[PDB]
């Protein structure tokens, strides 16, 4: 049923970013796992530190190695080989003290066994005498008996499952490797990345290529997990990988599989990209949800199923402290890298999902500015030159002849301020905006102010709660003012104009004209809010400004679009960060100042919350404005001028968050041994550089680039670099 | 109509004085969002080479160049076949294979575009028809690029022989010793540079016309280091986050990273000089 | 260096007092008068 | 070789040298360099600026700095030691 | 000549005196 | 202005600003001497250009 479809030329950034992140996380995890396993060959509490001299064993005087498996809850122990300086001299009571990392509950948790290296004892040793040193987790008591000879004595005062429970779980078996297992990490991280890549490829080939099963599934069903395409496909595609997955896994237990897995990963990524480069925007969200559901189902359900099936089938001092703590740090780094990668992927999807829309928006805004003769409009000084411009280039543009999709007639709302402007007296041509007064909030009649019986055709048109603020060069305006509609067609608009300059509508009291309209481009599917402002500092001076903001009108009622998913994920991440930082605050106490610390975590939390909140507000505002526009439509001019500003704010916040994440990665690169002298040097001299530059800028301020040719920081940086190199390279 | 997306105009000229054809192409693009984007190209290609003695001299030089390339590849393969089966930890052998590969590609392109000149023969039969000379210009451009990069890399290869006197040995020693640390810090420099570039692309990329593309953002940020920026479109693009980006970028980049590069080079240069002085004074 | 520290503290206090006196010498109620004398006095239209 | 026909700042070899010297001063146009060759044009500019400024200016400064330090140390040692 | 030689002599003098001051203040400790 | 400069100098009780002030004071003679050579070369080039 394969089609070889989509001869189209397009790029889908979601799949590419997901695959790139999933490969980069493996690339950075491999180094940490290799470093962790370099020391695993070096190595290869639960009781007290007392001697284990035999007190119930006699007759069999020889040497024999024994091992006690201290089984526990989420703490595996294993067996320790017994040795001695005298090679366990015969006719003596062997005494030692061996404890495993396991620190299970202080209950009857032990399982001992004695190897029969030749002679075997008819009786049994009492125990390894131990009462309490630090935890006293394993009980030590005599048994006065044992199991059959040349076997394992029953350790009392399920095993098959626990022996292979969390180390045969592959997924969470990275930091649970048995000390003497020969399935070292490299073969536990290659299987996970292979499984993830195969999940991605198998879920991408379904939506892209094999989607015409008798035209089986529609491709229109909702993105929500409604027991539908989004979730069922994940379960169906989680089983196709398992044949080859188990084949590679059982091939791992020669080195051929380590190349076959990478080849499969590469081909899966290539197929995923090629078949997803034609995904519509409503499927890339479905693909991500399907992949996540497949991963969750596979892991949670069918890794325990695999281990249970295998178990059922089977059934029928300084060096130690300094090299045993580094394992904890490595595990912490391992479990923090995944969180950082998830955050980075979420941010990348939030900010870089529609770069093609970015380019199209730039081109569209450039074209709109070019088509309206922005140069001519900007170079205006006479208060009367506006009318020829509007009659020549505006009216033929808004109406046209089968051109310029308008989406709402334009408006000409203006502010009055009800005061005669004083002309600027001659002089040095001051660049201020003096002669300012209170505004006007009254209703007039045809011509000008003449209330006869009721409000005239010139009403105030009071502003709404959400109408955006212009923030001009003289003051801050709102969405209120005397509105005038420019007709509907190019037959009455000319008469409307002739009326407007016939009855001195723009007298010598007004401040602005605020010509505003919207535009739509269906080829790229982008809206554009266009505004034009003519400030009036004095009588007949004017200042011309224009703003064309392109955006994409996506509404909260559209369903489960990508921005909503990214916003909720960012909210969850911010909540988790806030909870973790609050717990750190509570445990530590107070006085957490004069450090990056909380003063950086709070900033990160605030940025993460603000991005999602702004995106949600933009979605809600767009939905409300579109719903208002639909109801009615002719000659009402619903304004989309505040949606564009919210979209720009959300984009800026997402860009700032991504920049912060990239800088954090750059400063976290310092973990290489020979490359650790760069971050250390900067982190020590940076406060000094800030202090000296702050002391220098105030020296130039008290008087009334700085070091672009002086290079004073070079001396401090060189001194710090030499000091750290001496302190690190030699000792 | 409104559905047209592109328009091409093509012709060519000869200029019999100096034997040199010239193909002229003019393109006008009509994007879906409106407007017009013009572009042009004028390629002065040559097709009647062997007319004068200097062209015979150039052909002989090309033959000698082919023989030189053959000798170089033979000696390289002879060296690799028996001696030093690893061979790649010198930085003077990757350059050799790069030069050989680029020269082989250039020779292949030249042969391909010199044998396929039947369009001129077809045109000379009926001269009242359009001469199709676009593939020749495209391949000429490609060959020019390959020749340029090869010529650039040969002068870099020249460095192997300037080690005659002692005062030139310490400079090469310092460069070789500091290359690793320079690369290590350049990684971080590029990471921060790309972070700034992506931030600028996402913020100012729809209004400034200087950040309209990621490549354009990178070029603009390299030009800012030159002091070749106007400081205008950034601030009229956004009065907030406009000057903040410029100030933070200039401060951080210039001061911290330029001084760090200086410190890295200076420390190792002083260390090498002191080591050599001590060794000479103790022997 | 107790005597040196005390002398430095006394000098800093004296400098702060001198700066405060200099700032007080630039007291208010003169900017408005200067603005009135520069924008209204000797600078006004002859008539309407 | 790359921009020799359609720029007029790299028309001749000496013109190329003087244009590079002016580039060190940040007197480049870059409007014609990019449009003359969209690829291999910007690569030239970026690699030249980076390598030239960072490595070569830092090395020129370092040589003089080390020499000055050594000369001052030697002239200080030769005094108050006889 | 101007840029390289003299703009480097300036910073060489400044760096030498700055390093001398730093070393002089550093050698004052632990007597 | 003089009192502000003197207070800024007195605000150098910290080590960094004191080091900066001492650095520029121990090399004033050399820094002024180098300016003589700089100006001589500058005037020679100016005369040649003129």
């Amino acid at each position: 049923r394969f089609v070889f479809p989509e001869p189209t030329a397009d790029v889908n950034y979601i799949v590419m970013l997901t695959c790139a992140v999933c490969l980069v996380t493996y690339m950075v995890m491999a180094a940490i796992l290799h470093k962790l396993d370099q020391l695993d060959a070096s190595r290869g509490r639960f009781k007290y530190e007392i001697l284990v001299k035999t007190g119930w064993g006699r007759g069999s005087g020889t040497t024999a190695h024994v091992g006690i498996m201290l089984y526990g809850v989420d703490s595996r122990s294993g067996h320790r080989h017994l040795d001695g300086d005298r090679a366990f001299h015969r006719n003596s009571l062997d005494i030692f003290r061996i404890a495993t990392p396991h620190s299970l509950g202080s209950v009857w948790k032990i399982r001992v066994w004695h190897d029969n290296k030749g002679l075997s004892p008819a009786w049994f040793l009492q125990h390894v005498i131990v009462r309490d040193l630090q935890t006293a987790r394993s009980a030590f008591f005599l048994v006065n008996d044992w199991l059959s000879v040349e076997t394992e004595a029953n350790g009392g005062l399920v095993a098959e499952l626990q022996r292979g429970f969390f180390d045969k779980h592959i997924w969470l078996s990275i930091w649970d490797r048995p000390p003497r297992s020969r399935f070292t990490r490299i073969q536990r991280a290659t299987c996970c990345v292979l499984l993830i890549c195969l999940f991605l490829g198998a879920n991408a080939v379904w939506y892209g290529a094999v989607g015409d099963s008798a035209y089986s599934t529609g491709h229109v069903s909702r993105l929500s997990p409604l027991s539908v395409d989004t979730v069922a496909v994940g379960l169906v595609s989680s089983v196709v990988v398992y044949p080859v997955y188990l084949a590679i896994l059982f091939l791992f237990r020669a080195s051929l599989a380590h190349g076959l897995s990478l080849l499969l990963v590469a081909v899966a990524v290539a197929v995923s990209g090629w078949v997803g480069a034609s995904f519509p925007p409503g499927v890339s969200v479905a693909w991500l949800l399907s992949s996540s559901a497949s991963f969750l189902a596979s892991f949670l359900g069918w890794e325990p199923l695999k281990v249970l099936l295998e178990a059922l089938y089977f059934s029928l001092l300084f060096l130690a402290k300094e090299e045993a703590r580094k394992v904890k740090r490595l595990h912490g780094m391992l479990r923090s890298l995944l969180v950082y990668m998830l955050f980075l992927l979420v941010t990348l999807l939030a900010s870089y999902g529609d770069a093609s829309c970015h380019g199209h928006a730039y081109r569209l805004q450039s074209a709109i500015k070019q088509e309206l003769h922005s140069r001519a409009f900007l170079a205006i000084t006479r208060s009367e030159e506006l009318w020829p411009w509007m009659a020549h280039v505006l009216l033929p543009y808004v109406h046209g002849n089968q051109s310029s999709p308008e989406l709402g007639p334009p408006r000409l709302r203006q502010v009055r301020l009800q005061e005669a402007l004083y002309p600027d007296p001659p002089g040095p041509r001051v660049h201020t905006c003096s002669a300012a007064g209170g505004f006007s909030t009254s209703d007039y009649d045809v011509g000008w102010e003449s209330p006869h019986n009721g409000s005239g055709t010139w009403a105030y048109s009071a502003p709404d709660l959400l109408g955006a603020w212009s923030w001009g060069s003289c003051a801050v305006y709102d969405s209120g003012g005397y509105v005038q509609e420019l007709g509907l067609s190019l037959e009455e608009s000319r008469d409307r104009l002739r009326f407007l300059q016939l009855h001195n509508w723009l007298d010598n009291r007004s401040r602005a004209v605020f010509l505003e309209l919207t535009r739509y481009s269906p080829a790229v599917g982008l809206h554009a809010a266009v505004t034009l402002r003519l400030e009036f500092p004095a009588a007949g001076r004017a200042l011309a400004a224009l703003s064309v903001r392109p955006f994409a009108l996506r509404r909260l009622s559209a369903g489960l679009s990508l921005p909503l998913l990214t916003s909720v994920c960012l909210l969850l991440f911010a909540v988790h960060f806030a909870v973790a930082e609050a717990r750190t605050w509570h445990r530590e106490g107070r006085w957490r100042v004069l450090r990056l610390g909380a003063w950086a975590r709070w900033l990160l939390v605030a940025l993460t919350a603000a991005t999602a909140l702004v995106r949600l507000a933009q979605l809600g505002a767009a939905d409300r404005q579109w719903t208002r526009f639909v109801r009615g439509r002719p000659r009402r001019f619903t304004s989309f001028d505040q949606v564009a500003q919210l979209s720009s704010a959300a984009r800026g916040l997402a860009a700032s968050l991504l920049f912060l994440l990239l800088v954090k990665a750059a400063q976290q690169l310092r973990f290489v041994r020979q490359w650790s002298v760069f971050g250390k040097t900067l982190c020590r001299a940076l406060p000094e550089l800030l202090g000296v530059t702050l002391g220098l800028v105030v020296l130039g301020v008290a008087y009334a680039r700085l070091w672009g040719a002086l290079r004073l920081g070079a001396v401090i940086l060189r001194w710090r670099y030499h000091a750290l190199r001496g302190e690190l390279y030699r000792p | 109509d409104r559905g047209t997306r592109a328009t091409f105009i093509d012709f060519s000229v000869y200029n019999a004085n100096i034997n040199l054809f010239c193909v002229v192409r003019l393109l006008v693009e009509f994007p879906a969002t409106g407007g017009v984007i013009p572009s042009w190209q004028f390629q002065p290609l040559k097709l009647i080479r062997y007319v004068t003695t200097f062209d015979f001299f150039l052909a002989a030089c090309e033959i000698i160049f082919c023989f030189f390339i053959f000798y170089y590849v033979v000696e390289e393969i002879l060296e690799i076949r028996i001696h030093k089966l690893h061979y790649f930890r010198s930085f003077w052998n990757c350059l050799d294979v790069v030069i050989v590969v680029l020269s082989v590609v250039a020779i292949g392109i030249n042969i391909y575009r010199t044998s396929n000149v039947e369009v001129l023969l077809q045109f000379l039969e009926d001269q009242n028809t359009f001469p199709n000379f676009e593939h020749l210009a495209y391949w000429q451009i490609q060959f020019n690029n390959i020749a340029a990069v090869t010529v650039f890399f040969v002068w870099i290869k020249l460095f192997k022989f300037i080690n005659f006197n002692r005062t030139m040995s310490q400079l090469s020693t310092t460069m070789s010793r500091c290359a690793k640390d320079l690369f290590g810090f350049a990684i971080m420099f590029f990471i921060i540079f790309l972070a700034y570039a992506q931030l600028a692309y996402l913020v100012f990329g729809t209004q400034v016309d200087d950040f309209s593309t990621f490549q354009e953002c990178i070029f603009t940020q390299f030009r800012i280091i030159l002091g070749d920026i106007n400081f205008a479109e950034i601030e009229e693009a956004n009065r907030v986050l406009g000057p903040i980006y410029f100030t933070t970028f200039v401060f951080f980049m210039f001061f911290i990273l330029l001084n760090m590069f200086l410190a890295i080079i200076n420390d190792t240069y002083s260390e090498v000089k002191s080591d050599l002085a001590q060794q000479k004074a103790e022997m | 260096l107790k005597s040196v520290l005390r002398e430095l503290v006394t000098y800093l206090l004296f400098l702060i007092v001198l700066c405060i006196l200099t700032y007080g010498m630039m007291s208010s109620n003169v900017y408005y008068y200067t603005r009135m004398m520069s924008q209204l006095f000797l600078d006004t239209p002859v008539s309407k």
